[PDB]
């Protein structure tokens, strides 16, 4: 009489899977042999790939530029000199590393007005309130409000060749695509309409720090307003203290030559970005790149890590079994 | 002590007729529902966190502390309220449908809801009714109409109730002329089977009729009349008053074992969830102590904000670090552990098992709480009589002045009368098919089989019980003659006395005193001298295990009668403590006695009455047994329950040892230390009685250097199985107490069959009523109830451990869903500058307790066997053992812990070390810190669920669909909010953080392995644990 469903008599249909010992034993040794064949085939990967931080902040009385890192002329001039062992073959990129440099900083992350770089106009003469502290100066609209893209990273590296003679080649470097195309053409875009990228900022005004107004980063169309790459990818937040921005990427040439070849270069930095006051470093890493990424050993060590300490258990499971 | 007038004219001061089942209204709903909820710690908390985010500036939008609320919120309040609308429509139909009533000589049709204390109301057949009535007449003479009391108690027969006399005659007869009366009644009382009254009609010029009432003139309201055209009743109670109703209110028992562990983690949490912030604090004002460490030039403090006093920053801040760690403590939890046990309750009412064939009904949940509060038993108190042994007695082996009749007229003519009178058979008055039947239909109709074996046993024999017609008796005494006996005071029977009687007037003669009850209560009214004439044979009879009842008449004296009489009725009209001042003033009629002759009756066992009882031993309950019958036979039915194995060192305190004042305390603490002190192991079980123990509890304030109940407790606890024989009705009670009270709370699952039993299920634990034979007074108290008794079983190891393990990993889980979840965001409070920056985003705050990963858990909630529900009951050896409540004991709950601490490290370290690599995609671009958030989320979505799917041992079709239906919406949501949903929104922070995060194949092999790393310490104890 009482209902026979089959499921108010909770006995629906099930797949009861038996996870035994004796059926479960082959979970150790299956990965093993598929970890393994990874955390050695990353780490590979991860050894031949040759790179190079020159740590370039001063602080070292020795330091070819200490000359500078107190307050003098604007335009400095450091000069670096190093030597590359094993020349690069691939196309390399060049970051501009960082250190206690807290980019992550609840009152430093709000500093974006996200709305405004979008190019809404009317957000443009009145951004938010929160970029406060550097929102308006002189009783005006800032373009880039916000600490964030205020304190944008402001100083020009450069590498240059050295041959036999003294005259030293300019490494040629390229600067376009170097932020996410999504965020280069869909979250970054000029103000609402207009010919000149000046004009269109009106009421606007340069950030306090910055030296010249944004519409003046580059000549290039296609880079100057809110566009600019080196812009972009110093809003998108650090991530952490030690941290490092792509800054510009030499595109391998079509030849076969190695596109950094071996010996010692010359790295002159018109050092203007000061950051001897909060005790924070600066370099310059050069790099090459493989589908893992960029050099680094954590992926490799950890599977060969777990990859071999599960492969092992099974044995001592194993032999403990059997002999019980 | 109320007063009432049948035409309210004597020769609004009450209550009114408006049944309002429901607590809420159409006004107060909110002002009280709310309230009724945010009483409730987490859901009062989770308030506070909210005010705090919208005056204080907080990281976290309002957004993601107020929604997670607003909706846990709005999901209790509907079905909390919705489930309470479905009474008001069902309410407003029983108190609004037609019932007629008699103003003057008038057959209004008003609105149940209209009645108002007395005032004469009318019934047709087969209707409900509309109050508590007192039956004044019907259609017919004899003043009967039966009644099926279907729907307050369950009751499926015909009980039949009583008329006044006085009124009888009116039955149409214009009733409403000014008729006189006063009906007063005790204040009601809930009992809903106690019933004290009066009538003082009226005569035309003087009469003062004292007719006393008693509870079976009183209709409850609701119990539909049967078999009968109509009646006319008079209002004594009308609604909220009446006895029915009075009996909405059960809650003061729905105290789990597993609704105090939830505050005990709370407080817990509630004193972690500062200490996180304690110590995340003090390490701020600590580290910002560096001059420049703070607004080093690129963030300079805005100035409002540089102005404020220090001590005060000092607070907005420990309170930033509650706002931004509250989700420490699970939101969605008083949610789904109710809507759980709600749409999960119904599984015991279901289950085929539990559904006898001739009762044509299966089990009933009388309470959706206590459910988890099975698997947890460690007491089990049966009952010898209803439940061990079904109430089918037969007859057998009498025994008249110790001769054993198979003396031939001089008294034992009489003792036939004795078995014949003095009983409530009431055969069924309906006539069927006589010719054809054995004798005729003859069935007889009542509560207490004891005699109804008695009367059929008579009926082997010459005299049979054929009557109660009109005021007498019939009776066929081996031929033709009706016999007519003139009932004069049916003394109805009593626990508590042990005797019940009747005073009948010989037709052609004087009166006769004949009485009943067990031999420990009868004999002591009795001319002594025949005593040991029968007692050895009362001793085999029971000692080979039948029931057993002795039979003594008195005649008494015409003189005498008189002084008895007045005495009688007079000791009926008092309203207060009837019952008792009755009970007394025949406990002294029944003074001397001459015993005629005993009797014995035997009985059954259930289908595995015998065989449960074995099974229960194993799953390591202490079964008791608290019987009323005498010594000798519980322990008989004992070893056939299979309860006493064969050699079993008895221990018992029966009257046969303990015949004086202090000798028992003496064979007491040697039976107990001298012999089950200095100690296969079951090798001793006890056996008390009635008065032994009394003895023990009442009067152990003597010897206070070793009180006697402090010693006599002290063997229970290690006596497997006990007995209990000659118990009272609350004896069975204080028992329960004695137990319940002792060394921590051991849970007592009590289970018994009739009203006797009524005095320890409304005080154990958990109650157990079996619907049997006498009557659903036990199963409509009980919080479950069961045909049977073979059905126990299937009901504590296949339910009650169910009913636990699918909570206890539930209480785990829901929260070690959460200390991992918000781990990661204290610690990347370590490498930014303290200054709380959520790691993850907004839109993954608010969704991961209600919609990621509410619903994985649930699944695993209402439907789940962690071990198959057949091999479940087929095994009783310890699955109703490994969980002694264990589940949530301190051992567990911290290791769950000690696993979110390490699984929720790994998941944070697990990454940092993996952005030390200064890119991961192949194009070399670089990730964010949003990117740094959607990582280590991915890779916790991916692990508090699959933690799971390395638990659930029955994986059904839902479960497929669940968890595999939560990640697979978690890896698309990410990737809808991901895109465009920029209008509304304030950041467009993480506008396509998602979609880079897996474009990088080098992301994989770190979420493929954090996953791994985290439950590796998960899938080593399946093997630690599968080896061995
Ligand atoms: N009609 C009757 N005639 C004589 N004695 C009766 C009786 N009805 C009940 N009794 C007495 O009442 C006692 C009831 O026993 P008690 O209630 O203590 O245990 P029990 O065996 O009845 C278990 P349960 O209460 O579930 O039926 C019996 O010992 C019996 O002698
Ligand atoms: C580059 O940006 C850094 C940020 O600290 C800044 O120090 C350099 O000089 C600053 O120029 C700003 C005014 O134009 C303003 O920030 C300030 O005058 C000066 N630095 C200090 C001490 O505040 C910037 N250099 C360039 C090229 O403008
Ligand atoms: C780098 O800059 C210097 C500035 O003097 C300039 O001579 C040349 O462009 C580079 N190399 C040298 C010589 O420093």
């Amino acid at each position: 009489r009482p209902d026979n469903t089959a499921f108010k008599q909770q006995r629906l249909p099930a797949w009861q899977p038996i996870l035994t010992a004796g059926t479960v034993l082959p979970i150790f040794f299956i990965i093993g042999l598929i970890f393994i064949p990874i955390g050695i085939g990353i780490f590979v990967t991860s050894n031949n790939i040759r790179e190079i931080e020159i740590d370039y902040t001063g602080t070292e009385p020795s330091s070819p530029c200490n000359k500078c890192l107190s307050p003098d002329v604007t335009p400095c001039f450091c000069t670096i000199n190093f030597t590359l062992e094993k020349s690069f073959e691939g196309n390399v990129f060049m970051y501009y590393g960082l250190s206690n440099f807290y980019q992550n900083h609840r009152r430093y992350v709000k500093s974006r007005d996200d709305s405004q770089l979008n190019g809404d106009s009317s957000a443009l003469l009145n951004p938010s309130k929160e970029c406060e502290p550097y929102r308006r100066n002189e009783d005006k609209p800032i373009a880039p409000c916000g600490a964030i893209m205020n304190s944008m990273f402001n100083d020009t590296l450069e590498l240059f060749l050295i041959g036999q003679d003294s005259y030293p080649i300019p490494i040629a470097l390229k600067k376009k695509g170097i932020a996410w195309w999504t965020d280069k053409n869909v979250k970054f875009r000029n103000p609402p309409g207009g010919d000149n990228l000046e004009e269109r900022f009106k009421g606007t005004t340069k950030p306090v720090n910055w030296l010249k107004p944004v519409y003046m980063l580059d000549s290039d169309p296609d880079n100057n307003g809110f566009i600019n790459e080196d812009f972009i990818v110093w809003m998108r937040t650090a991530a952490l203290p030690t941290f490092r921005k792509l800054y510009r990427l030499i595109e391998r040439k079509s030849d076969l030559h190695p596109t950094l070849p071996a010996g010692r270069y010359w790295l002159n930095v018109t050092y203007n970005y000061p950051v001897h006051y909060f005790d924070g470093r600066k370099r310059m890493i050069l790099s090459t790149i493989s589908w893992m990424g960029g050099k680094n050993p954590f992926l490799g060590i950890a599977y060969i890590a777990v990859g071999s300490i599960s492969f092992l258990l099974g044995v001592v499971l194993l032999v403990i079994n059997h002999k019980y | 002590t109320r007063t009432v007038f049948v035409g309210n004219h004597p020769v609004q001061r009450f209550c009114d007729n408006r049944i309002v089942s429901s607590k809420y209204t159409l006004w107060n709903f909110l002002p009280k529902n709310l309230f009724e909820q945010f009483r409730r710690i987490a859901n009062f908390y989770f308030l506070i966190i909210f005010l705090v985010q919208v005056t204080v500036d907080t990281p976290t939008s309002p957004v993601t502390s107020g929604l997670p609320l607003f909706f846990v919120i709005t999901v209790t309040a509907i079905k909390q309220g919705y489930e309470d609308w479905l009474r008001h429509r069902a309410d407003n139909e029983v108190n609004k449908s037609t019932v007629y009533i008699i103003e003057n000589a008038k057959r209004v049709r008003k609105e149940s809801e209209k009645i108002k204390v007395g005032d004469v109301v009318e019934v047709q057949a087969d209707e409900t009714f509309p109050c508590d009535l007192i039956l004044l007449s019907s259609c017919t003479t004899d003043g009967t109409c039966y009644v099926t009391t279907a729907s307050l108690d369950g009751e499926s027969n015909c009980k039949t109730h009583y008329a006044v006399r006085d009124t009888i005659a009116l039955c149409t007869a214009e009733s409403i002329d000014t008729l006189r009366a006063a009906i007063e009644c005790e204040q009601p009382q809930p009992d809903l089977y106690k019933f004290v009254g009066r009538i003082n009609i009226y005569s035309n010029s003087l009469e003062a009729v004292a007719r006393s009432l008693g509870p079976e003139n009183l209709l409850l309201k609701g119990a539909t009349l049967k078999n009968t055209e109509k009646i006319y009743g008079v209002a004594v109670y009308t609604g909220m008053e009446t006895k029915m109703a009075l009996n909405y209110q059960g809650k003061s028992q729905k105290r789990s074992a597993v609704e105090k562990s939830i505050n005990a983690f709370l407080i817990v949490y509630l004193f972690i969830l500062l200490t996180k912030a304690a110590v995340c604090t003090t390490l701020k004002y600590v580290w910002q102590s560096t001059p420049y460490n703070d607004e080093p030039w690129y963030n300079q403090k805005t100035q409002k904000e540089r102005e404020t006093l220090k001590v005060l920053k000092m607070f907005t801040d420990f309170l930033s670090f509650m706002v931004l760690f509250n989700f420490i403590i699970p939101v969605s939890m008083y949610v789904t552990v109710e809507m759980q046990k709600f749409l999960g309750s119904f599984f015991i009412s279901w289950d085929k098992d539990f559904y006898d064939e001739e009762i044509n009904e299966g089990a009933l949940v009388n309470t959706s709480d206590l459910n988890e509060e099975l698997g947890q038993v460690d007491y089990v108190f049966t009952d010898k009589t209803g439940t061990l042994t079904e109430n089918s007695m037969e007859f057998i082996e009498c025994c008249i002045d110790g001769h054993k009749y198979k003396v031939d007229k001089n008294r034992e003519e009489l003792f036939l009368r004795a078995l014949c009178l003095c009983h409530t058979v009431e055969i069924k008055t309906n006539d069927a098919v006589d010719g054809a039947t054995e004798s005729a239909e003859l069935t007889y109709i009542s509560s207490s089989p004891d005699e109804i074996a008695l009367v059929k046993g008579a009926k082997r024999y010459g005299f049979t019980f054929l009557g109660n017609r009109n005021g007498y008796m019939r009776v066929e005494n081996q031929r033709k003659e009706i016999e007519e006996y003139e009932l004069l005071h049916t003394l109805n029977f009593d626990a508590v006395r042990r005797r019940m009687s009747v005073i009948v007037k010989t037709q052609e003669g004087d009166i006769l005193l004949f009485c009943k009850g067990a031999d420990s209560a009868v004999f002591p009214r009795v001319q002594n001298h025949e005593i040991e004439l029968t007692k050895v044979h009362v001793e085999r009879n029971a000692m080979d295990g039948y029931r057993t009842l002795c039979v003594a008449f008195k005649e008494i004296a015409p003189d005498d009668y008189e002084r008895i009489n007045r005495q009688l009725i007079e000791a009926k009209m008092a309203l207060q403590d009837r019952e008792e001042k009755m009970e007394k003033v025949f406990d002294d009629i029944e003074t001397n006695m001459n015993l005629i002759g005993a009797t014995a009756v035997e009985d059954k066992l259930q289908d595995q009455a015998a065989e449960t009882i074995e099974a229960l031993h194993a799953a390591g309950l202490k079964v008791w047994v608290l019987t009323g019958d005498k010594m000798e036979t519980a322990k008989s039915t004992c070893y056939a329950c299979r309860l006493f194995q064969t050699n079993t060192e008895l221990l018992e305190l029966t009257t046969k040892t303990i015949e004086e004042s202090e000798r028992k305390e003496d064979r007491l603490h040697e039976l107990l230390i001298e012999y089950r002190k200095k100690l296969e192991h079951q090798e001793y079980g006890l056996i008390i009685d009635g008065s032994t123990l009394s003895l023990i509890l009442n009067s152990s304030q003597d010897s206070s250097s070793n009180n006697y109940k402090s010693i006599f407790l002290q063997i229970c606890m290690k006596c497997t199985a006990v007995l209990c024989c000659r118990m009272a009705p609350l004896q069975k009670a204080q028992i329960v107490r004695m137990v319940k009270n002792l060394k921590g709370s051991p849970i007592t699952l009590s289970i018994g069959d009739g009203a006797n039993d009524v005095s320890m299920i409304l005080e154990s634990h958990v109650g157990i009523g079996i619907k049997g034979k006498e009557g659903r007074q036990a199963a409509r108290n009980s919080d479950y109830s069961v045909p049977k008794f073979k059905h126990l079983k299937k009901l504590l190891l296949a339910h009650g451990h169910l009913y636990y393990v699918r909570i206890a990993h539930l209480v785990q889980y829901f929260f070690y869903k959460n200390l991992c979840f918000i781990l990661p965001q204290f610690l990347y409070q370590f490498f930014c500058g303290f200054s709380q920056q959520p790691l993850y985003d907004a839109a993954y705050l608010t969704m991961y307790n209600i919609c990621f990963t509410s619903l994985p858990i649930l699944a695993y909630s209402l439907l789940e066997q962690h071990i198959n529900i057949d091999t479940l009951t087929s095994d009783p050896r310890l699955y109703m053992k490994i969980s002694g409540n264990a589940m949530l004991q301190l051992g567990p709950f911290l290791y769950w812990t000690f696993l979110a601490a390490f699984e929720g490290t790994v998941f944070f370290f697990g990454t940092y070390f993996l952005f030390q690599t200064a890119s991961l995609e192949e194009n070399g671009k670089v990730y964010g810190n949003w990117t740094f958030g959607t990582i280590v989320f991915t890779v916790l979505v991916f692990t508090v669920t699959l933690k799971l799917a390395l638990d659930t041992r029955f994986w059904t079709w839902i479960n497929h669909f669940v968890i595999w239906g939560s990640l697979a919406f978690y890896v698309f949501f990410s990737f809808f909010w991901g895109g465009i949903i920029w209008p509304f929104l304030k950041q467009q922070r993480m506008y396509f953080v998602f979609a880079q995060m897996l474009s990088s194949v080098s992301t994989w092999l770190a979420i493929i392995l954090l996953i791994f790393i985290s439950l590796f310490p998960e899938i080593l104890l399946i093997v630690l644990k599968n080896v061995r």
